[PDB]
């Protein structure tokens, strides 16, 4: 017996080459291949496969190779493959990717994904599937930042802020040690992963190591502390001692150096450049040049992404209204590095997206401006020359990476966090295609659901309107405790900090930064010469001029949004 | 050149399933008053009582049908269906506790069938 | 008032239909919440006038056509569902393929 | 001095005799009897009685006998009769029902309903009170649905989800120890009582056992876990051991059996029957049978409650969306049953109600459809000959048992809730008459307001617009733990559960089920031979056929919803 | 806009009698959570528009009649209060049996 | 629908611009809210048209005059913004000085 393609993927979900529409982008993904045993395929409801004696085993208890959840069915989209796997998850981590199910009568099942009476079924049948995103630049200002997060499909931010202070305002910083323990405190209370950034600003070591002990998971070197030799390098010298990330924006006004001189302090050593194109900050014209150096890892903010014909008045805009809060604004908004900006991100030259969420930048648009900005390169490239069986497989995968493992490893959290692998924390987000980097339909935490766009709580069923992102059982209670991780140094670990604080959230531990470089991102991991001409603004790229121009439209916008 | 967000572009051809598992077809009745569903991976031997066909044919097989679909039988009915063979250990624990081992003990597997009137035993 | 919270949340519904409609009044096509609001606040505004069930269930494949809409909006709608109440009690009306 | 009985009426509320209306409905309750003293009524406010020296006690210290709270004329509605009376609450339980005050100057006074220093006062001249509802089919699926049961009077939630999963979504199941750990967890920040149930699927005892060892507080059979005569086995015997509830919903498709195979699984042995009639699941078409066995506590769930024009047409509809959920639907939806199931709820012959929340029920509606219900049968079948004085009392405690006592009997946790009873725990609701059934003014969760209709914040009065349902101080930070009860198992308790995960809320033990059956129902004890036409699908009770038709329009409709 | 909790719970009610007087317009009689909107929004656009409380105290009998009205509808309003912000500030509108 | 947060706030913005533009048409000066409210929601509808940044720049500084509002408003408003979705994605339109 067999079926056609047709019926086959509107009943399980596509298998290996058929191709899937991500929204309503040019960008076609295809199944590379699938873990299934045909007519064995795992499915959940009346007269479905699992059932007692059936695809779920009656014998095991819990330990028994039994999972806790099993996701059906679902299109991994992920830097390590885009693949059909069923996904098993235990105690709260990725335990299995295969074919799940129960070895008494099936064939091809992975020894660890039984479904036996402990386990919970989630059909991910006709969904994709992708890590939690990851959001290294955030500013912690106002707390209704986190749902608009996670309706975008981001589970963890990295970043700093007090609430809406100027300081918070301006840099993603924590300051000091009671500030760091007042918002670990807050984290508690948040459902998102979280790890806090302190100042990266001092002359003396003290001043900024008693953050790293006090529980900041990194630090952040920012102009408007004053971004200067002496603070580039002490805060270096405290992340090379207490393995933790320093991203920095640097000093816009060529105050105490131009590039070059900042790349002396940096001297080497591994640094996150935050916003690399400079629009959101650093030496004027030229910062985007950090983005070809080994020990540089660059990420970019969300507004300039992608290049499009708003694009620059909203910056202009942006910049009146700092002349208007008076900061020195009487060069800063480059068209010809925005452009450049769309391809560097097309070659693999800037690693990394992050949103820069409420001081210049949209908290749930970090997915979202990704997948806009691959679908105008190919609508503007074409296919890249790796690609394949007409598939957007390559591009794709160099893009996902952009927002999930990249920060990860940029952070020293990949161990826990970042991809759809085997040991993993159960982050993970079901799309809808037609949804797919607009509006997440489930957002797992941990392994329990934390987030979902879901209707009428009165109703008969939960599908009648209004259907909108609302907080699920994974926020309620103690839950929102186990389903999130707070990310510190170790040393504050070492010390004690998380018994001395009451803090009962996960904690996880920040590690395997400082021995890293841009070879280490994934699909992106192209070093180069970036040429910044101080009177045009042309950008080459080991002598070649880069160019390209802004759209008039994108897709993932105006049939989506209400507002 | 019209977009449908999401869509599917399917690669050509069609999807076997149960390749390479031996296939038997078999007649069964519903002698009941009322209908019966039979879901794709419930151990044959082990459906409702009323069905009447020969028991031993079910014994370490299920139903040829796609994964997660049923065979419907109205009061009365009869006809035929295609079985496949169970895959894995070949072992079936609970339902109807006519197995609780492996599928190889065909006469253990009738004998509590017979005693417990499930139609169509020897 | 004693509303309760449904009665809350759907006042919402009903608003976005009106900003909905007031954008097809200048002549916009309109997009996927847009056209589901629409429809939506059409099925419990006719659940309070007191028709049956099967009548939403008819009218309400006639309230939007594919020329009120942006591409691909009908092919994103499968289904739309409101719970309301009838003459006879809360009941669910669910709209199959509302825009062809 | 005399007080005509209109003006007594509406100063005190009304007395022997007297008749109240339930909302819209045609239904008449009668005042049974009075505890009061005549012209020593408690009250409180200017110029009132319950003032220090006077009806206030100012000698006793609390422990003295004195109140925490007293409910000062109170109309109670419950299975153990419809009366007047105050009622006394002191360590969130209700100790007195009676007459309360101060023994120094009045007659009469309960000698434990002291009014004094330690006192707080609720007028419920004017109201109804009854117990808090006990909801036993319960799908955890959106948190949102905690405010929609607690303001149509639902105080209690026993059921099973994880949140959004399509396992939660199918079945009441919280399956195995690590999904029940952390529901628990969860537990501890919805503001309601509940308790948890485990999958009762498996051929081996102890994949099942292990589940409530873990803290479930009983189990649900489902058919899509496979509702076979293996698990249907199992779970009694783990159910027997642990003296937990089992819930079933059998196997419609009746494919390992029909319903008399699984009578023969249950083997005499006590068991819940979830939605009864069969449209809500349950062998086709006769699983309405189930409802005449001296064995079985049979409930309906509410969509088919009662039966009304658009009923079927609804009900369609949803195995339509069934279809395209694509769950083996090309019988189900049946007027015959549903006609019949009016009926059965009149004659006493199904115990229960419930709403099956979310999967397919309504979470705010158990109350209400029980009374649309017992209105529509005095519509149709007139006054029960038990009736007498031209009031409704007989048909009004028959039908308030079925969402209140009848639910606590069968899941074991009668001892703490379900009535209003010296020594059972304060969850007690407040209603205007004018809204009986509709929306609850108060909610009180364990002696403290938890949830009420109450208008701007900001007023000078709690009264102006807009007035709607919201959380009152009983939900907010640690009194959330003390006035709410998590349900477990005897042996999760003995194991030290609480403990081990750091539950807060009051922990309420699971007992003496297995010991009870139908004749243990309150005014629904009715056995008999329920014979469903397979052909024809008419019913028969011990023989004689039973035939209603819909009705057009309803009572606690239209005249109350904004949609 | 600075908007305080008051202002936006209030948006609701402004909300509610929009949908109300659109069913009175196309020929529904008005329910109970219907006819307290209508006459609440009455009350508060009366305070916004200068009105003095004595006169919104008489005017706000008059807004809805018994036949604009479901059965029972008059009897189950006892009272309907508004509080709003008047040229001298926040004051307390009651409209003692709005409906007869 | 699927709304997000942004999208449940915003319905809010098109609210009071509703009751605002009631107010005015009939004869009220507006108030410092109503103002905001009115240029907010007239950006938002302009995105949604499809409009410039640099058209709304221009537009919002003639959609509200003096004589429209309180004395003191146009001097309290400096500056009016709203994020909207454009057809080239969500952008941010500044207002400076709006009414003069
Ligand atoms: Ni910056
Ligand atoms: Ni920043
Ligand atoms: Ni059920
Ligand atoms: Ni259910
Ligand atoms: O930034
Ligand atoms: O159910």
């Amino acid at each position: 017996m067999k079926i056609n393609r047709q019926q086959y993927a509107e009943s399980y979900g596509p298998t290996v080459g058929d191709q899937v529409r991500l929204a309503d982008t040019d960008l076609w993904i295809e199944v590379e291949k699938d873990y299934t045993t045909y007519g064995d395929e795992a499915n959940f409801g009346g007269g479905k496969v699992l059932r007692e004696g059936m695809g779920e085993n009656g014998t095991y208890t819990r330990t028994e190779n039994v999972l806790d959840l099993l996701l059906t069915n679902a299109l991994i989209l992920d830097y390590t493959g885009i693949y059909k796997a069923d996904i098993g998850v235990k105690d709260g981590y990725i335990v299995g990717i295969g074919k799940g199910g129960n070895p008494d009568i099936m064939d091809g099942v992975t020894p660890n994904m039984i479904v036996g009476t402990a386990t919970e079924v989630i059909a991910a049948e006709g969904k994709i599937v992708t890590a939690g995103g990851i959001d290294t630049h955030v500013h912690f200002i106002n707390p209704d930042q986190v749902d608009v997060a996670l309706a975008n499909g981001i589970t963890t931010l990295f970043g700093g802020g007090t609430g809406p202070a100027e300081g918070s305002k301006a840099t993603t910083v924590t300051p000091g040690p009671w500030n760091i323990e007042k918002m670990l405190k807050s984290t508690e209370g948040l459902p998102i992963n979280v790890g806090i950034l302190g100042k990266g600003h001092g002359s003396s070591i003290a001043p900024i190591m008693e953050q790293i002990d006090a529980g900041a998971a990194g630090l952040k070197i920012h102009e408007d502390w004053g971004a200067t030799p002496a603070s580039i390098d002490r805060s270096l010298t405290v992340a090379d001692e207490a393995d933790v990330q320093v991203a920095i924006h640097s000093d816009t006004l060529n105050e105490a150096g131009f590039l070059e001189d900042t790349l002396r302090a940096i001297n080497g050593r591994v640094i996150h450049s935050f916003h690399v194109e400079g629009a959101g900050g650093g030496h004027a014209p030229d910062i985007m040049a950090m983005a070809g150096h080994p020990n540089v890892l660059p990420s970019s903010t969300n507004p300039t992404r992608p290049f499009t014909v708003n694009t620059i008045d909203e910056h202009l805009d942006m910049l009146m209204v700092c002349h208007h809060l008076k900061q020195n604004i009487p060069s800063r908004i480059r068209p010809e590095t925005i452009a450049a900006e769309d391809i560097l991100h097309d070659l693999g030259i800037i690693s990394m997206m992050s949103t820069d969420a409420l001081a210049m930048g949209r908290a749930g648009e970090m997915v979202l401006r990704t997948w806009q900005t691959a679908d105008k390169m190919k609508k503007q490239r074409g296919p890249l020359a790796e690609e394949k069986n007409g598939s957007d497989n390559f591009r794709a995968k160099r893009y996902v990476s952009k927002y999930t493992i990249n920060p990860a490893i940029a952070q020293g959290i990949a161990h826990e966090v970042g991809s759809i692998e085997e040991g993993k924390f159960a982050d993970l987000v079901l799309w809808e295609p037609k949804f797919f980097g607009v509006k997440a339909d489930r957002v797992i935490k941990g392994g329990i659901i934390a987030y979902a766009q879901i209707g009428d709580p009165s109703a008969s069923i939960p599908t009648p309107q209004p259907v909108m992102g609302r907080r699920m059982y994974g926020t309620v209670g103690d839950l929102i405790h186990d389903t999130n991780i707070t990310f510190m140094s170790k040393s504050s670990i070492q010390q004690g900090v998380p018994a001395k604080l009451g803090l009962k959230r996960r904690i996880g531990t920040v590690k395997n930064c400082r021995n890293i470089g841009k070879k280490d991102m994934k699909w992106n991991d192209v070093t180069t010469d970036i040429d910044i001409n101080p009177e045009t603004y042309e950008v080459k790229v080991d002598g070649e001029v880069l160019t390209c121009e802004p759209v008039k439209e994108l897709p993932m916008a105006q049939r989506y949004f209400l507002f | 050149n019209y977009i449908v967000p999401g869509e599917y572009r399917v690669a050509e051809g069609e999807i076997e399933i149960n390749a390479g598992r031996e296939k038997t077809t078999i007649r069964v009745s519903n002698t009941g008053d009322r209908p019966i569903q039979v879901g794709s991976h419930i151990h044959f031997v082990e459906v409702n009582k009323e069905l009447l066909f020969d028991r031993a044919e079910g014994i370490g097989r299920r139903l040829n049908i796609p994964s997660g679909t049923a065979a419907r039988f109205e009061p009365g009915e009869e006809m035929e269906v295609e079985l496949t063979e169970l895959g894995g250990n070949r072992e079936v624990f609970g339902i109807s506790d006519l197995t609780n081992g492996s599928v190889d003990n065909k006469e253990l597997i009738l004998q509590r069938a017979k005693e417990l009137g499930y139609k169509g035993v020897e | 008032m004693h509303l309760n919270p449904a009665e809350k949340e759907k006042l919402q519904i009903f608003l976005a239909s009106e900003l909905a409609l007031k954008r097809k009044a200048r002549g916009l096509k309109l997009n996927y919440p847009e056209a589901v609001a629409i429809i939506t606040s059409f099925i419990m505004e006719g659940a309070r006038d007191g028709k049956t069930v099967a009548m939403l269930m008819e009218e309400g494949k006639h309230v939007l056509t594919r020329d009120d809409v942006m591409e691909g909006v009908p092919e994103m709608i499968d289904d739309i569902q409101a719970e309301a109440t009838f003459p006879d009690g809360t009941k669910l009306v669910t709209v199959h393929n509302p825009i062809s």
